């Protein structure tokens, strides 16, 4: 439960990043 | 009075910083250069 | 008027060959953002962590402001909004 | 000597910007000219 | 950048003596502002 | 100016991604 815990602000902000990385990737 | 006044409610979230000086020193070399401020500042908005 | 037509004219077609150095060169640039996006995309874990059109005329540090703004009231808080104002 | 340290703020009757500001503009362009009359 | 190193500079520029950074950053902004045709470095360890 | 709107959100999108870098680092 922790470590989901941990796991879900991970994968926010991981997903943040990977949004903007996919939109990079979209653009070229 | 100057509470909910636009000029100064965010002034200091941070301690300190004074709204009024610019951050960069190049802009202050670009002031010097053309001879040229917090009337600006009320005018355009504060950095 | 024949004087004036004639200069305006070289003048033209100098403006013309500038456009086409400005294109030759700038396709030149395009080419080497695409090799850049493509080394981006090898270098790109990812499966685990898996108003554009107004913010695509926005100056760099609004357009990191925008991009920022629209992740902060996605992710956490939806009780914010943004627009883009101006011409 | 005295226009390096003016260059590093220390005023020699703490270091100030301020007292770098306009030095800093005049050394470089006496810089500029010093090295390029030793070269002539 | 072939089609940064600021950060690394500040990261450094951190470990500098007062009358260093003063130079560092009055030499960065005059750099920037109007002569583009000098460059600044640190070194040391 | 397509050309320059295209190199320009090139510009905009790496200077992002740049700034999600930055972000990344500090947050760690």
């Amino acid at each position: 439960e922790s470590v989901e815990d941990k796991l879900e602000l991970r994968r926010k902000q991981f997903h943040v990043l990977l949004s903007t990385i996919h939109e990079l990737q979209q653009t070229l | 009075g100057d509470l909910l006044s636009p000029d100064s409610v965010l002034s200091c979230l941070y301690p300190g910083d004074h709204g009024k000086k610019t951050p960069n020193p190049a802009n202050q070399y670009q002031f010097d250069k053309v001879g040229i401020l917090s009337d600006y500042v009320l005018e355009l908005g504060h950095p | 008027q024949r004087k004036r037509l004639a200069e305006k004219y070289r003048e033209c077609l100098s403006n013309k060959e500038k456009i086409l150095k400005e294109i030759e060169v700038k396709k030149e640039y395009l080419s080497s953002l695409q090799p850049r996006l493509n080394s981006i995309m090898q270098a790109s874990v990812q499966e685990y962590l898996f108003q554009y059109e107004t913010a695509r005329h926005l100056p760099p540090p609004l357009y990191v402001l925008f991009v920022q703004a629209t992740a902060y009231g996605q992710a956490c808080d939806k009780t914010l909004s943004v627009a883009i104002e101006g011409s | 000597y005295l226009w390096v340290q003016k260059l590093g703020g220390l005023h020699f009757p703490i270091a100030d910007h301020s007292l770098s500001a306009s030095h800093m503009e005049t050394t470089m362009k006496l810089l500029k000219t010093r090295v390029q009359s030793r070269l002539a | 950048e072939y089609l940064d190193q600021a950060h690394k500079q500040y990261e450094t520029a951190r470990h500098l003596p007062p009358p260093l950074y003063v130079l560092f950053v009055q030499a960065t902004a005059y750099g920037q502002a109007c002569d583009k045709t000098l460059s600044v470095a640190i070194e040391g360890s």
